[PDB]
Formats: structure tokens, C-alpha cells, sequence
């Protein structure tokens, strides 16, 4: 129990670069790292908000993989591999 | 084939804009809107009940469906209206 | 209040909504509160779009809402726009808007 | 083929990463971001590890997909360097900020 | 054999107007044919699904609702034709 | 006036309008032709043809909007096929 | 909370590649794949039954749903495969 | 001992289980006897197609055990499967090796 803060900063320049590389990007402007952090936070907040809604609906305190899969499906994304 | 809610849409229109009418083409759009939202909410409530192995769809499933389907702010208002109606309905059981 | 709608303080049809929920392949059973909650949400969202389309009608000196006003209301409201993002309103047209770089 | 300029390096990197499947964001920091975000929505909320991993697989898949579209946007402007406007255009057309 | 090319019935000025409604200021002469191509693909996809609904129901007349159901399959929700 | 001035005038006029822009009969004949290649002897309710046209026109205008953004992005004011192709690739409509 | 089809996917794998095995991670993906498709097909068959005021989902709704949901050739073979199965089941 | 419904239909996938899953989901008031046979057959066919292509992808990489990566390669390299699964993310599937020609040297 500690108030977490500023962890968006854990999404580092090298992590972001590795992601762009997998995405086939050959060169990266220095301004994309902060931009990327912003889009990632939006995506995560939305998915996490929905996953917890499923969690609380079921009156649980522990978010499960299936709660996330349902939440992603909500965003029109189908995730394979976590139905176990 | 789709439900008609014309009479109700019209009554709501009189409450919010007493001296404004609505055209037949617009009423058709409104009917499509109501049917669409009804289906999205029932559909998600059905998924919730099955996900929780619940045989009955209750107001809790409708409420959760609403929070999942509507953008944040709009959901706050809808949830409040939903809750109020249920409260009045019970207090007058 | 005698009807279920009346007992709930609503204009939308509670009885009919209960019947549609039961008739629709949604669950084995449907509780009594489900249709009142759903009817209330439908009524509220209906009031929202009507309030806003009504305003748009007035902004053009019209006294009758037509599809165009429903489209203007939805597209000018961030929340309704998100809710109805993959919806096409027959005869609604688009929002007047030109990219700045295109103007002289 | 240019011989070992930064471009040659970037290209080796693209090949290296398009070949592997491992997650690219460090796991503990990602987990901390997830928990931090959840602190708003609710206090005393726990995440199963596979739930955190599910979130990470989905987040990275989303980001690299976004970067692929972004890259096409940069190439469209006859550019090889991606910039914020490329991301914003891709997102606009995707309906994420349309 | 016979010439079935009704896509050419879709006019250049009609396309120009659609583009203007879409806020387009200047149009390359090449986009007209390009536009006919994507429109034909769009209609083929939706009509194929609409008739699949019609046949399934063992009907011969494609209804507005069949098109609406077909549009939904495409991720598009159309309002106004449920009456 | 300048073609630019005329174009801008047309945008304002068509963005204020809601009327369908493709001709009724030519659209109807197009629909019939396509349906015919799937199942012969098929008829269309006239409101079905109209639903198709409202959808087809909404779709195309939406596509022109994205197409336009793609032209502006490349510092051009003139849309070209490559703009439509980029928009469609990103919308996921093709490959 | 999702169905496991592992045993069955193992059996099919051996009919197709007796030689090759499959990791558990991959089996997890195959299970997600079967449930997904099962859900898409049944959901659409349900919609079809409702649209036609029919109380029963039959192999006809399944077939139409398959046509609507699968792309081109994959839909043709699936329909063919479904049909064979029902034909042989009906006989034997 | 009674012959299984799968057996009678010439399938490996569980007809009996499929019929029960169809009833558990409340998709309709009733589920005809042929529905689960037709459905089971489609699920099997699709599973066979993917395993087929994935097994291949595993050979092409001097591998004998199919992993997520191979399923991804199989799906993304097949025009119809890739379209069927366009909004699907395969965990640990990676991406297809592919660089825009414009970025490669002359
Ligand atoms: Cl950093
Ligand atoms: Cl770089
Ligand atoms: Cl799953
Ligand atoms: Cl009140
Ligand atoms: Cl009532
Ligand atoms: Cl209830
Ligand atoms: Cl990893
Ligand atoms: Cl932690
Ligand atoms: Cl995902
Ligand atoms: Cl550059
Ligand atoms: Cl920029
Ligand atoms: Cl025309
Ligand atoms: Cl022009
Ligand atoms: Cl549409
Ligand atoms: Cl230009
Ligand atoms: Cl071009
Ligand atoms: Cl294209
Ligand atoms: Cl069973
Ligand atoms: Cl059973
Ligand atoms: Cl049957
Ligand atoms: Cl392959
Ligand atoms: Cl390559």
C-alpha cells in the first residue's frame, strides 16, 4: 500500500524504440516518445476501466485474465491465449 | 419488424421542447436509435449473466451493461436515471 | 400510478420492455427491475438527443426536428458522437467544416 | 547497401525485432503502470499475473500496429522519420480521435 | 459476352459532389475510376450479405431490413429504415 | 472566379445539403446488376435500394474526408489515388 | 472459464502432421480460436433465428451464418464439410 | 456401448459437447439435432486448416513443435485466414517480417 506515481515514465525511450522497430519504423523523431506515452496511457486506462467493471460486477477484488479478455473484446479487440 | 416507440418519443419531445415538432423521417431515425441502444444493452447484459453463470438478467446487469457501453460522462447520467426509476418503482411496490 | 411505467415515473413502456427482454434470447429469466432500469435509460438518452436536436432546429429558425437536426446534435456533442460513432443517419448530411489550410 | 550508418543499424534492428516474439516493454515497470492506473478506479484492487500479462500483450500489439500505420503515414509524406503528426493522422483515420 | 458495366453509370459530377460534401477542394482526374472501384467493392460486399439474408428466409424480394442486417455485418449501423 | 474559389463555394453548398448526390436510376441499375451476379430473379424493395444508397453515399463521403486528410498530410491540396489507398489501408478495408 | 478442445485439436493435428507436436502456449491459442469461432457462428445463427421469428436453431441457420462470417473459399469448403457431416450422420 | 454422435458423423470434434454448449448459451429456445453436427464439422475443418499451415511454418524453420509464432505466421500469410482473424491478437505471435521497400537500400 503505497501511492504509485509517474510510472508512465517506466515506458522508456528504448522500449518505445524496440516497439517502433517491430513495427518496421526506420527512423524516429525525438518527439514521438512522449506522444507514445500519451496514447498508451489512454489505451490502458480504457481497457483497465472496463476490466475492473467486470471484476466489480462479479463482486470480486481480483482482476483476472478473462476480465481483461472481455474488456478487450469490448474495444473490438480479440485476444487469444488467455482462456486457460 | 422493429418495435415502434413513436408515441413515447413524442411524449418526451413535449417535455423537453414543448413547441417543437418532429418529422416522420426524424421519428424513423429516433425509432432506429431506441432499438439499437435497447439491443446493445440487452446483448451486453446477456453476456454478463452468462459470464457469471446467472440465469436471470436483473437491473444490476443492465446497469453494468450501461457503464460498459456508454462513454463515461453520459453513463453517469444514465446510471442515475436508471437507479432513480428503480427506486421510485420499489418505494411504490 | 397504475401501470408499471407510472409507478416508475417514466414515459417509456416498462411492460413492453419486459416483454421484449423475455422474448429476445437474453437469459432464462428477466427480473422486474431490469425493464424499469432499461426503459429509464432509453427515455433519458431519447431526451438527450431530442433536447440537442431541438436546439439545432432553433439555431436555424425551424420549429420541426428533421434528420438533419438529429445529425447536427449528435456530431456536435462529444458524448453522443462517441456512442453513435458507427451510425449513419439517413438524410443527415455532415457537419459544415473545411480544413483551415484549404481556405484562402 | 550503405555500410553500417545509423540507417543500416535501424534496419538490422527492424529485422531483429520482427523476428522475435518476446514482450518489449520491461515487465515490472509495466506492472507498476497498470497498478498505478487502477488506483483511481478502486482502492484495494489486485491483479492476477496473467491479467497483467494479458494487458501487456494487448498493449504492445496495439502499439506496434499503430507504429505500422504511422510509418505508412510518414512514408506518404515522402519522409522516413516518423513524427507526432503521423501518429495523429493514423489515429484519426482509425477512429481513435477521428 | 454481353456488357454489364453499370458502375460507369456512376457519374463524374456525382463523384465530384460527394468529394465536396467530404470537404475536398481539388480532385485528380484519376480518382474517378479509383472511386468507382472502391464503390463497386463496397456494394458487392453489402449486397452479397443482404441477398444471403433474403435467400435464407426463402424470399425473392430483398427488403430494407435485409440491407440493414447486411450493413451491421459490415460494422455499419444504419438508422431510418426500420419502419 | 478562381477554381479554388469555385471549389470552396461548392464545399459549402454540399456540406449544407443532405440530398442524395448520385442519380436514382443509375444507382438502382447498378444495384440490380450486382445482385444479378449472385442470384437471378431477385427483386429489391425500393426502400432497400434507398437504404443501400444512403449507406453507399455516407461511406464514400466518409472516405473522401480521410482521403483529404491524407492529401493535406503530404502538403498537397489535390487528392490522388494514393490518398484513397492510404486511407483504406489504415481503415483496414484492404490488403 | 472457457471450453478446452485440446484433446480434439491434438487428434486433428495428428491426422494432418503425425510428425509434429504443439506447445501448451500454442494449444492455448487454438482453444481461444475455437471458442471465438464457435461464438461468432452461434451468435449469428441466433440473430438469424430471431430475425425470422424461428424458435429453433437448425443446421440451416448454422450454414447461413457460416456463409456470412467466413471469407470466400474458406466458406465454400466449410459449407461443404458441414454438409458432408450432416449427410453421413443422417445416413449412419 | 453406444456409438458417439461424432463417430456417426465422421468427426473428431465433440458433437455431443457442442450441442450442450449451444443450449447453455441461450441462443434460441431450441437447438436442432443437425446444428451441432454442422457446427462441429466447421470447427474441425478450420482447426485442420490452421494446423496444416502452422505445421508447415514450423518445418520451414527447422522446428518440430508448433508454437504461437507458427500459428501467427500461418494466419498472416494466408489471405483468407488473415481476413477471418483481422481483429485478433495472438499472444507471443510476433509480427510478419516485412520492411517497406522505400526503406531498403537501392
Ligand atoms: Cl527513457
Ligand atoms: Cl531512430
Ligand atoms: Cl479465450
Ligand atoms: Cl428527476
Ligand atoms: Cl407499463
Ligand atoms: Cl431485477
Ligand atoms: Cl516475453
Ligand atoms: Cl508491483
Ligand atoms: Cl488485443
Ligand atoms: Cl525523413
Ligand atoms: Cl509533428
Ligand atoms: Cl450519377
Ligand atoms: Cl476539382
Ligand atoms: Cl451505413
Ligand atoms: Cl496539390
Ligand atoms: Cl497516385
Ligand atoms: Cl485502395
Ligand atoms: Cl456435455
Ligand atoms: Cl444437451
Ligand atoms: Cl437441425
Ligand atoms: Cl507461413
Ligand atoms: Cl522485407
Amino acid at each position: 500500500r503505497k501511492v504509485l506515481r509517474d510510472n508512465i515514465q517506466g515506458i522508456t525511450k528504448p522500449a518505445i524504440r524496440r516497439l517502433a522497430r517491430r513495427g518496421g519504423v526506420k527512423r524516429i523523431s525525438g518527439l514521438i516518445y512522449e506522444e507514445t506515452r500519451g496514447v498508451l496511457k489512454v489505451f490502458l486506462e480504457n481497457v483497465i476501466r472496463d476490466a475492473v467493471t467486470y471484476t466489480e460486477h462479479a463482486k470480486r477484488k481480483t482482476v483476472t485474465a478473462m476480465d481483461v479478455v472481455y474488456a478487450l473484446k469490448r474495444q473490438g479487440r480479440t485476444l487469444y491465449g488467455f482462456g486457460g | 419488424r422493429k418495435e415502434s416507440y413513436s408515441i413515447y418519443v413524442y411524449k418526451v419531445l413535449k417535455q423537453v421542447h414543448p413547441d417543437t415538432g418532429i418529422s416522420s423521417k426524424a421519428m424513423g431515425i429516433m425509432n432506429s436509435f431506441v432499438n439499437d441502444i435497447f439491443e446493445r444493452i440487452a446483448g451486453e447484459a446477456s453476456r454478463l449473466a452468462h459470464y457469471n453463470k446467472r440465469s436471470t438478467i436483473t437491473s444490476r446487469e443492465i446497469q453494468t451493461a450501461v457503464r460498459l457501453l456508454l462513454p463515461g460522462e453520459l453513463a453517469k447520467h444514465a446510471v442515475s436515471e436508471g437507479t432513480k426509476a428503480v427506486t421510485k418503482y420499489t418505494s411504490s411496490k | 400510478a397504475k401501470s408499471r411505467s407510472s409507478r416508475a415515473g417514466l414515459q417509456f413502456p416498462v411492460g413492453r420492455v419486459h416483454r421484449l427482454l423475455r422474448k429476445g434470447n437474453y437469459a432464462e429469466r428477466v427480473g422486474a427491475g431490469a425493464p424499469v432500469y432499461l426503459a429509464a435509460v432509453l427515455e433519458y438518452l431519447t431526451a438527450e438527443i431530442l433536447e440537442l436536436a431541438g436546439n439545432a432546429a432553433r439555431d436555424n429558425k425551424k420549429t420541426r426536428i428533421i434528420p438533419r437536426h438529429l445529425q447536427l446534435a449528435i456530431r456536435n456533442d462529444e458524448e453522443l458522437n462517441k456512442l453513435l460513432g458507427k451510425v449513419t443517419i439517413a438524410q443527415g448530411g455532415v457537419l459544415p467544416n473545411i480544413q483551415a489550410v484549404l481556405l484562402p | 547497401p550503405h555500410r553500417y550508418r545509423p540507417g543500416t543499424v535501424a534496419l538490422r534492428e527492424i529485422r531483429r525485432y520482427q523476428k522475435s516474439t518476446e514482450l518489449l516493454i520491461r515487465k515490472l515497470p509495466f506492472q507498476r503502470l497498470v497498478r498505478e492506473i487502477a488506483q483511481d478506479f478502486k482502492t484495494d484492487l489486485r491483479f492476477q499475473s496473467s491479467a497483467v500479462m494479458a494487458l501487456q500483450e494487448a498493449s504492445e500489439a496495439y502499439l506496434v500496429g499503430l507504429f505500422e500505420d504511422t510509418n505508412l503515414c510518414a512514408i506518404h509524406a515522402k519522409r522516413v522519420t516518423i513524427m507526432p503528426k503521423d501518429i495523429q493522422l493514423a489515429r484519426r483515420i482509425r477512429g481513435e480521435r477521428a
